């Protein structure tokens, strides 16, 4: 809310907000094993991208240019 | 698959190098820009097929220049 | 500064830089946004073809400038 006030503001954080779920994302995977079975490996991406879309709907209030950076984050 | 993929590869080379002199760096690079939709080559693949297109006399190195090589048919 | 970048889906998209930043580096941002991998990417800045190594100083971008993405060109 902060950041969206004051001009140009909002993009360090789209940014912020990338290069966060994408660490999270690529290190949950490691976790896994050689075994690389797709159920658990589809449910760990799954667990990450229904935290964040929750966290983008509520406390964001659901704005498009952040849904677009999980988008590419997730992809 | 493998043994797939190095053919294919081989034929963008001669396909590219037909359409006459490139550097190294630019045909590996279109090499990856045709083969995109297909899969992404190994760059040691790459090499290795133009080594084998040479022998196979398909394109040649230029005899004076840094990593050049010239469509010889 | 943030660039704006004219894609190949028909949209345009804002993008963080610094001036001291080498132009490599934009690439692999718009692939982050676009899907689009740096190694085939080529980055035209007001009608020319922006270098790699070279910095985005050596091109005077601003913030308000804006980049156009096309694929790999080869004359023949």
């Amino acid at each position: 809310v902060l950041l969206r006030a004051v001009s140009t503001g909002l993009p360090h954080m789209i940014q912020e907000l990338q290069n966060h779920i994408h660490d999270e994302g690529l290190r949950a995977t490691s976790n896994l094993t050689q075994e690389n079975m797709p159920t658990l490996f589809v449910e760990s991406v799954l667990e990450v991208h229904g935290k964040f879309v929750q966290l983008i709907n509520t406390v964001l209030n659901g704005d498009q240019h952040f849904m677009s950076a999980l988008d590419k984050a997730l992809t | 698959v493998d043994e797939d993929r190095k053919m294919y590869l081989q034929a963008a080379i001669v396909r590219i190098m037909k359409a006459k002199v490139l550097r190294h760096n630019a045909l590996i690079q279109e090499v990856i820009s045709q083969s995109r939709a297909r899969f992404n080559p190994s760059i040691s693949m790459i090499k290795k097929c133009i080594e084998v297109l040479i022998d196979k006399q398909y394109i040649e190195r230029s005899q004076a220049s840094a990593d050049e090589y010239s469509y010889v048919a | 500064m943030l660039i704006k970048v004219k894609t190949l889906t028909g949209k345009e998209i804002e993008i963080d830089i610094e001036p001291t930043d080498k132009v490599e580096r934009i690439k692999e941002r718009v692939e982050e946004k676009e899907g689009i991998p740096p190694q085939q990417q080529r980055l035209i800045y007001s009608g020319k073809q922006m270098n790699d190594e070279k910095t985005a100083a050596d091109y005077k971008i601003l913030g308000g400038s804006v980049l156009h993405l096309v694929l790999a060109l080869r004359g023949g």
